[PDB]
């Protein structure tokens, strides 16, 4: 058993872990207050649930997460809601002005001041670990915290713990649920900056994640509390083989093994399916077959991009509730004759299949519906560079007129670190073009 | 087509299926970035006070 | 995060006094200083523009300046005038004589340092600031050449906190003086460099829409300051009222703000309401949005037609569909979207507060960085220059100890913010 | 209001569809880079497709099919052709096509019939591999030319046939009825580019469908419907939907249609064959007016409505 840390940056990555954390703690049968009855070793134990928790000596089940934001209000309300026990005070890590969407605020002048503070934190977390394998860092492309901060740690991280992988949950700016203008700024600076210090990074388009809401559980206007309860059925799905037994993704390296065979080409699409209302009376259980099917329909990604205009490099499936090999095979078998699925020449056409019998666990109140089988997709096609076009193409509108480029050189950035940023960007897409074409 | 390292346990099952075979800087780098953007701001900031003192 | 208010001259200090009327009213607090209202989203966010006093007292963070007393012992008589803590009434007795120059370097200069005083001490008791409110006119002598002096002495002391200013522009349709061009093109020298956001207050506008459209025959500064004090309201909705945009003083100037200097901000109303008169049909979320943008409803006297939106900032108050809401922000920009720069994407941003206005059921506010604002720096130009030419009234300043050196630089500084929304209304 | 943006100043057919939604008076065209349209008339290379679809409270159409290059270039059509069962390798009516780069398959089935006496004469139009083979290194398509073509008289006139097929958002295969003929005014010896006299036996080098029908009545005792067309509707049916899960726009963010022009000749026993198929065709001068209306009518309007077609729909 190796542990894993999560780090929670900005108010993106701090409320989308406390949906993870909650359906984690629904999951694993841990009660609000941390302790969990199903675990009869007391105090301690190296059990797959392990990689995410640790033990007290009064049975206190702890996330080994840190959450840490530039401005105390989203994470002050972790320290007050129903998983105020769950978390050590020192957890929880807060400054006292935000970076004002500004990535330069973030990375540089705000940042500076409580980066050695989060590190000696994370380090408290890492000497409670017999073997750490990495992070997992949940943060948003937009915001300043989420951007500049985000980009500062992951430097750090890889010079204090340059031998362990780190993994990504990145937001994407959409704007229909957008809080800045300077958005695709921060996102092509913190991208250039994290590039080579993250192994594997999963990109969720808020666009995508916000249509799914409307058209799938009928919500006219999805808040935060929709989308991120969604977001967070799609990170356990990625993370369950982490915190449960399997022979499939057990640990971080495998991620990069099995997704990411070139290291800057390392976004893997997810799509999830089915996502159904709790508030639907009537619905048909959908088999196996139509799932997977599903998970070739652009309207179930967390991106939207046409992977029939790419190429795969790799391709897992993830599912949870009543499935056996053989209804997968069989599907996978049907849907081949009927779908644009193809691979780049040097990478087998073949699908890494992990199956867990439990369903998926939705929380109660909640907009999803209990279904009796789910999967989640992880494949690595070229066609997400219909994102990085999309944002790099923002990004050329604004900077062609140095538009709100003086906010940043104001914090001590210059000119030419968006430049740099934007050249990087630019190769990135052309990678992916050989590869796709 | 191929179905290859089946994996069971009680939780679940795990395998492979085959339908086609193929055809960092320092900590001292990173100081010596963040104290060159904190000397451009402090200095414009010095500009600012100049400009005002004038 | 705390804001402290400054009012500075007649003009700043009226609106200033309204404007601490109409929110008190907002949040349930009497003349008293003490809270009687039915919700507690009224105090959540009371910090912003109150100070809390002994048996749960509010008092406004508020400074009042003025070089003559008589405006300010008004406000004391004023309807909530023993709301303000008495030490923060800062006053002169000469006056300023609607003159720049006495405001900035002779007169004014003498009560300054009283002021930063009051300012330091009010600063000193908040948790974060974020910065300072100052009203006032720009065609008066106090609030224009004191009130870009307190601006420039404010920003030395704290160069890292926002500067916001409610700003009132001369127009010979509301005009005390011939001397207001020439008080109004020296701050807007000041206001270019020394404020992160300005909101552009045009007494011809104010007067238009009173003559106009609220067919008000004779309108009174009273009637003019019913108007800015419902702007003011709806401007300073997101910092007094909780939202989901976590707003503040900052990421407004961030995301309004494309290029420094160009900061001065077109500001919007409706419905647009007379006073006293009372409003009996409510209007509906198309209404608001067409009203909203239509350039009868904008406080500066600009065709927005004749220049483009740089950013554009909707506060839309009351109960209402927040889908309809979107449905109809989205169809001025996809109707309209020749009058929106395309080289900043998504530059319009909306907000929604349940909490409506006094008098209302749906109320919208409206803040545009518009090119167009261009047209009123012209206008003020265009009256400097006739004057100028012929070097007439100069003496008023040269007597204060103004060469005409500084009257050149205003002049060709303001040219030069013109050319700079020319520029970018053909990009 | 709907909107609309230009993005191809050469399309004489989009500048006509263009002029033609202006003035309904419900149609503003935009800046070429506003991205808030409705309709895209988009350019011929690099379209930005991953662009469109992610404009809230915008139902984004453009004119083009991403993927159906794959039908409208030689060498990936003969590779589509030959590699996809639906056309099923050596279908009856592609003329035997081979991918040489500037070489193995060409000599093997060519050299059978330079040995059985069989014509040998493929295609720049040779007998000789070498000698056409290695010209062409100074990627290509070598394709058999068929020897005997349909004799058209008087005149003794060679000819080749373009129909122009719409297709709209929700796959529907529209063949306009009116096709054109055109012709080669010079005899033939034992191309048909209006590009390459002129003028002799009809107007332009064109010849209409009302005309053609009624010489291949009197001349041929046969109807222009059950001789050519039959075969042409087939040809244009099998191409488009062997390509339908590739391009269909069904379940996507954004929607296409796109306007084709197909090329066919026609063999002395009366046999369609598949020449190449266009993906920026431009109409005919005459019936220029009708279609670009009737692409306004069912691509454009279907999508975008306001407040005796003169299409065939191609069943599938
Ligand atoms: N999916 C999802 N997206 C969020 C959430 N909160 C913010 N965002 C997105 O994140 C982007 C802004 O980043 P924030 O996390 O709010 O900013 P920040 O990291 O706190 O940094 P600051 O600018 O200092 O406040 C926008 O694109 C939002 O759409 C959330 O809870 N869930
Ligand atoms: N196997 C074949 N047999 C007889 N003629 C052939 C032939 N293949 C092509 N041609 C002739 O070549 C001429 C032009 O060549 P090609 O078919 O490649 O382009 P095209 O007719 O579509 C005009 P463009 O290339 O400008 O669109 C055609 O008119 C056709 O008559
Ligand atoms: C200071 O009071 C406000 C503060 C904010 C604010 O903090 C803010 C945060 N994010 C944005 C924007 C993001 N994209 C935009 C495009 C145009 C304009 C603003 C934005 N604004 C917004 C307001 O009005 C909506 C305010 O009332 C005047
Ligand atoms: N709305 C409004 N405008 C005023 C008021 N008093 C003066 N003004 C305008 O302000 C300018 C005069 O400046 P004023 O404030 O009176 O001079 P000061 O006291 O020296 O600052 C003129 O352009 C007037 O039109 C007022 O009460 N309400
Ligand atoms: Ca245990
Ligand atoms: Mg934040
Ligand atoms: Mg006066």
């Amino acid at each position: 058993m190796r542990e894993c840390i999560s780090i929670h940056v900005g108010q993106a990555g701090v409320q989308i872990g406390n949906a993870c954390w909650e359906l984690y703690c629904l999951e694993h049968g841990i009660q609000p207050d941390g302790q969990m009855p199903s675990d009869k070793t007391i105090g301690g134990g190296d059990d797959s649930f392990n990689t995410f928790f640790s033990e007290t000596g009064a049975g206190k089940h702890v996330p080994r997460a840190v959450f840490v934001d530039l401005e105390p209000t989203v994470i002050d309300e972790v320290r007050t809601g129903t998983y105020r026990q769950l978390f050590h005070p020192e957890q929880l890590i807060t400054g006292k002005e935000d970076a004002a969407n500004n990535y330069a605020r973030g990375h540089y002048t705000i940042g500076k001041e409580i980066i050695d503070l989060v590190l000696d934190r994370i380090r408290k977390l890492a000497d409670q670990c017999t073997g750490l394998q990495g992070f997992l860092v949940f943060h948003s492309f937009g915001g300043g915290t989420g951007s500049g901060f985000t980009s500062l740690l992951m430097e750090r991280l890889s010079v204090d713990y340059g031998k362990k992988s780190k993994l990504e949950f990145s937001i994407y700016p959409a704007p229909q649920v957008s809080t800045a203008v300077v958005e695709p700024y921060n996102s092509i600076l913190t991208t250039h900056t994290t590039l080579e210090h993250s192994d594997c990074a999963f990109m969720v388009d808020n666009e995508a994640i916000y249509d799914i809401c409307r058209r799938n559980l009928d919500i006219e206007r999805p808040t935060y509390t929709n989308l991120n309860r969604l977001i967070s059925q799609i990170v356990s799905s990625i993370t369950a083989s982490l915190r449960f037994d399997g022979a499939l993704n057990v640990d971080l390296t495998e991620f990069q093994t099995n997704l990411v065979p070139y290291p800057r080409i390392h976004f893997p699409l997810a799509t999830y399916a089915p996502v159904i209302s709790a508030e639907k009376a009537y619905h048909e259980q959908l088999s196996v077959a139509e799932i997977t099917n599903a998970c070739f329909e652009p309207a179930n990604q967390m991106v939207k991009c046409d992977p029939r205009h790419g190429k795969y490099m790799a391709c897992c499936l993830l599912y949870r509730g009543d499935v056996v090999p053989k209804d997968v095979n069989a599907a996978i078998a049907t849907i081949k004759t009927k779908r644009s699925i193809q691979f780049v020449d040097w990478c087998p056409t073949g699908f890494k299949v992990g199956i867990n019998y439990q369903p998926p666990t939705v929380v109660p109140g909640g907009d999803l519906a209990k279904v009796q089988r789910a999967v989640c997709m992880l494949s690595n096609t070229t066609a997400i560079a219909e994102a990085w076009a999309r944002l790099d193409h923002k990004f050329d509108l604004m900077y062609a007129k140095r538009a709100f480029v003086h906010w940043y050189v104001g914090e001590g950035m210059e000119e030419g670190e968006f430049s740099e940023a934007r050249e990087d960007m630019a190769a990135l897409e052309k990678d992916y073009e050989e590869v796709g074409v | 087509m191929e179905v290859i390292e089946l994996n069971k346990c009680t939780s679940g099952q795990s395998f492979e299926v085959i339908l086609k075979p193929p055809s960092d800087p320092s900590l001292e780098e990173i100081q010596k970035k963040l104290e060159a953007a904190e000397e451009r701001r402090k200095y414009q900031e010095a500009e600012l006070l100049k400009h005002l003192a004038e | 995060r705390e804001i402290v208010h400054i009012q500075a001259g007649q003009c700043g200090n009226q609106i200033g006094a309204k404007f601490w009327e109409v929110i008190s009213d907002e949040h349930g607090i009497d003349p008293t200083g003490s809270y009687h209202g039915d919700s507690d989203l009224q105090l959540e966010r009371i910090n912003v523009y109150y100070n809390e006093a002994t048996g749960n007292k509010y008092v406004p963070r508020a400074i009042l300046v003025d070089l003559e007393p008589g405006t300010m012992d008004s406000v004391r008589s004023g309807p909530f005038g023993q709301i303000f803590r008495p030490d923060n009434f800062v006053f002169g007795q000469s006056g300023a004589g609607n003159n720049w120059a006495k405001g900035h370097y002779t007169e004014g200069a003498e009560l300054v340092d009283s002021v930063l005083d009051v300012v330091r001490k009010e600063s000193e008791s908040c948790d974060c600031l974020q910065g300072f409110q100052l009203t006032h006119s720009l065609g008066g002598g106090t609030g224009s050449g004191m009130g870009t002096l307190l601006i420039s002495k404010i920003r030395e002391e704290y160069p890292d906190r926002i500067m916001n200013t409610f700003s009132v522009m001369p127009s010979p349709k509301v005009s005390d003086t011939v001397v207001e061009p020439y008080n109004a093109t020296l701050s807007v020298h000041q206001l270019v460099e020394n404020t992160d956001e300005t909101y552009c207050i045009d007494n011809e506008a104010l007067y238009d829409i009173c003559f106009r459209t609220l067919k008000l025959t004779t309108p009174t500064y009273g009637d003019l300051n019913h108007l800015v004090s419902a702007t003011m309201s709806g401007v300073t909705t997101c910092l007094r009222f909780p939202g989901q945009l976590n707003a503040d003083l900052r990421k407004l100037a961030v995301n309004m703000v494309p290029f420094p200097r160009l900061h001065f901000f077109m500001p919007g109303f409706a419905p647009l309401t007379s006073r006293g008169s009372q409003q009996y049909r409510a209007l509906t979320v198309p209404e608001l949005t067409q009203q909203m943008f239509d350039s009868k409803n904008m406080m500066a006297a600009c065709d927005p037609r004749h220049g483009r939106y740089l950013t554009v900032a909707a506060i839309f108050r009351g109960r209402m569909s927040m889908k309809e809401v979107d449905e109809q922000m989205l169809n001025v920009q996809n109707k309209n979207s020749s009058y929106f720069v395309e080289w900043i994407p998504n530059n319009v941003k909306t907000a929604v507060c349940d909490i409506p206005p006094r008098g209302l059921k749906m109320s919208a506010t409206f803040i545009g960085n518009s090119t167009a604002i261009q047209e009123l720096f012209k206008r003020i130009s265009e009256q400097f220059t006739a004057m100028f030419r012929r070097k007439a009234f100069l003496h008023w300043y040269t007597g204060e100890g103004m060469d005409e050196m500084e009257f050149t630089e205003a002049e060709s500084n303001m040219n030069d913010l013109v050319s700079e929304y020319q520029q970018y209304q053909d990009a | 209001m709907y909107t609309f943006v230009v993005r191809d100043e050469n399309s004489s057919v989009y500048a006509e569809v263009s002029r033609l939604l202006l003035a309904t008076g419900q149609w503003k065209r935009l800046r070429k880079d506003n991205p808030r349209f409705n309709l895209m008339l988009g350019e011929r290379n690099r379209l930005p497709f991953g662009r469109l679809g992610h404009e809230p409270g915008l139902v984004q159409l453009v004119n083009y099919y991403r993927g159906a290059d794959k039908l409208c270039r030689k060498a990936s059509l003969v590779k589509l052709i030959k590699t996809s069962p639906e056309l099923s390798e050596s279908c009856t009516w592609f003329p035997e096509s081979y991918v040489i780069y500037p070489r193995e398959v060409f000599l093997a089935a060519y050299n059978r019939r330079r040995e059985g006496r069989e014509g040998n004469v493929w295609i720049l139009i040779s007998s000789e591999a070498s000698e056409l083979l290695d010209f062409i290194d100074e990627v290509h398509v070598i394709q058999k030319y068929l020897e005997k073509p349909l004799l058209l008289e008087p005149g003794h006139r060679k000819f080749d046939i373009r129909s122009w097929v719409l297709v709209d958002h929700l796959y529907n295969i529209y063949l306009y009825r009116e096709g054109v003929l055109r012709t080669s005014s010079e005899p033939y010896n034992s191309l048909t580019n209006h590009c390459i006299n002129y003028g002799r036996y009809e107007e332009g080098n064109e010849m209409f469908f009302e005309e053609f029908n009624q010489y291949l009545m009197d001349a041929l005792n046969t109807t222009l419907e059950n001789s050519i067309l039959l075969q042409i509707k087939h040809i244009i049916r099998s191409c488009l939907m062997c390509i339908e899960p590739a391009i269909s726009t069904k379940h996507l963010h954004y929607q296409s249609f796109q306007l084709f022009g197909f090329d066919f000749m026609v063999d002395e026993e009366l046999k369609v064959w598949l020449i190449e198929v266009n993906g920026a065709p431009a109409c005919a001068q005459k019936l220029y007016a009708e279609l670009c209306q009737g692409i306004v009518d069912v691509a454009i309007s279907s999508v975008f409505p306001l407040a005796t077609s003169i299409f065939i729909k191609l069943h599938h």
